[PDB]
């Protein structure tokens, strides 16, 4: 498919961390993370892209996701840090087995310690879910850096903090995937400071 | 986009020529209109109603623009919803008022509206009959013979001897039971409240309340939206309610 370009690779413990530029629906990781809302309504953003790539129809993957959410949490909504796991379906041909749905906070141009802790849990949650299931590779989008309007540099910094604080032996590869080139250059600068 | 005002000379004309057919307006200097918004956004056992904060602000500023003093109550149990309504019914400013608005927004079932702690195995429901009974002619004398407008947005999906004709008078309820499907677009909230505010802003200067509600319904009279058509319920008004914005 379209070009996947690794811009940075380093070891955080035994975990190999990569920063890549491209489409997360084409990244070769056993699990990819969705920047969802609390209802798993995949109506726009990377959520719509993942839902359509998995099921052909984004509305179908929304219903599949809502069924999984009730089965896994006993309710029809999730909070920051909680992760719903759904089959990747059509994405299996690219080596992706699961979608991990996470929900970041809505900054809307602001930033606070409350917003950071919510975004931190939304990044750490999928890492801990991968460790619980023995999933060896996981790829992340820039959760909350798009429609929810959190500053990209703060998002990438919070992501790196979750990776550095994560403790796990099953997870061997973590990737952050940025679509547009300008935001990927911003993320690379943050990666190199840290 | 703001509330269009009715000129004062048309306010005196309609009050004089069609006095027997419209609800009387209290003189603005001694008038103390009261309105109440009860909105449940967060629930213990139900999905959150995102966008409700924009609906609260929109409805509050619309009612204040219609010269109502608006009390706002948020995230109440069914017990406390009933207590707030009974307290609102006893307010003395109603004696110096000509009308009132009640705006109730939450999850709903067929028989009533849900409180914050509702669950299907342990229900927390304020029955609709309890709402009308609290404000009827026997229990709320300060609003007797005065129009009582009840706007209800009760999203379905929360659960997976006619003394009434004599006492329940001058009510009108405008109800939307659409399941909560608000988009996660900052510029707006629910489509029902957005259309309600827009039609009030455009038509309150020339149309009475029932005509404004029909303008809202007309905006849903299209194939993609007709399933969500809001309904007029428990109508007991004896006259037309002209808001006369700005008067
Ligand atoms: N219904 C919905 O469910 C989701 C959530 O509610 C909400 C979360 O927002 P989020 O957390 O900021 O995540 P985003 O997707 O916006 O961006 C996340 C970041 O990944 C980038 N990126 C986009 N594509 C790809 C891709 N293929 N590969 C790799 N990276 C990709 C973006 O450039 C960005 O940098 O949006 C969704 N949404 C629409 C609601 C908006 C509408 N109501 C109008 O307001």
């Amino acid at each position: 498919g379209r070009p996947m370009e690794v811009l940075f690779e380093a070891k955080v413990g035994d975990i190999t961390l990569k920063l890549a530029q491209g489409d997360i629906t084409q990244y070769p990781a056993k699990a990819i993370v969705n920047a969802a809302n609390k209802r798993l309504e995949h109506g726009g953003g990377v959520a719509y892209a993942i839902a359509k790539a998995c099921a052909g129809d984004a509305g179908l993957y929304t219903e599949i996701s809502k069924k999984a959410m009730r089965e896994q949490f006993g309710r029809d909504y999730i909070d920051h840090g909680e992760v719903v796991v759904t089959p990747a379906m059509n994405l299996e041909e690219r080596g992706i087995k699961y979608v991990f749905h996470t929900v970041g906070p809505i900054c809307s141009g602001m930033w606070s310690e409350e917003l950071k802790e919510k975004l931190y849990k939304a990044f750490l949650g999928p890492l801990e879910k991968a460790e619980e299931m023995g999933v060896e590779s996981i790829a992340f989008p820039a959760v909350s850096a798009g429609i929810y309007g959190c500053d990209l540099e703060k998002v990438v910094e919070t992501f790196l903090e979750a990776v550095k604080n994560f403790k796990g032996s099953a997870v061997k590869e973590v990737a952050l995937v940025i679509y547009d080139r300008k935001s990927a250059e911003v993320a690379l600068k943050v990666f190199e400071r840290s | 986009d703001a509330l269009k005002l009715c000129p004062h000379e048309e306010f005196l004309r309609l009050c004089k020529e069609r006095a027997e057919e419209i609800y009387p307006i209290k003189e603005r200097n001694n008038r103390t209109r009261l309105a109440l918004i009860i909105c449940n956004t967060e629930f213990d056992h139900l999905p959150p109603r995102n966008g409700a904060d924009f609906d609260i602000t929109g409805m509050k500023e619309l009612l204040e623009g219609l010269d109502y003093s608006v009390d706002v109550e948020e995230n109440l149990t069914a017990r406390d919803m009933e207590s707030a309504l009974r307290a609102f019914a006893t307010r003395p400013e109603h004696k110096s008022s000509d009308s009132t608005f009640l705006v109730l927004m939450s999850h709903g079932i067929l028989e009533g509206i849900c409180g914050t702690v509702h669950d299907e195995k342990k229900p927390d429901v304020l029955l609709y009959d309890t709402i009308f009974q609290i404000f009827n002619n026997r229990n709320c004398l300060s609003l007797k013979d005065k129009p009582k407008v009840i706007i209800v947005q009760a999203a379905r999906g929360a659960n997976r001897a006619v003394y009434k004709t004599h006492v329940e008078k001058d009510f009108i309820a405008f109800c939307s039971s659409t399941p909560h499907n608000v988009s996660w677009d900052s510029t707006m909230g629910s489509i029902f409240i957005t259309q309600l505010i827009t039609c009030f802003q455009k038509y309150s200067w020339c149309c009475h309340l029932e005509e404004v509600f029909r303008k809202v319904q007309q905006s849903f009279e299209t194939p993609r939206a007709k399933a969500q058509m809001p309904t007029i319920e428990r109508l007991s008004m004896t006259r037309y309610f002209y808001l006369f914005p700005g008067n």
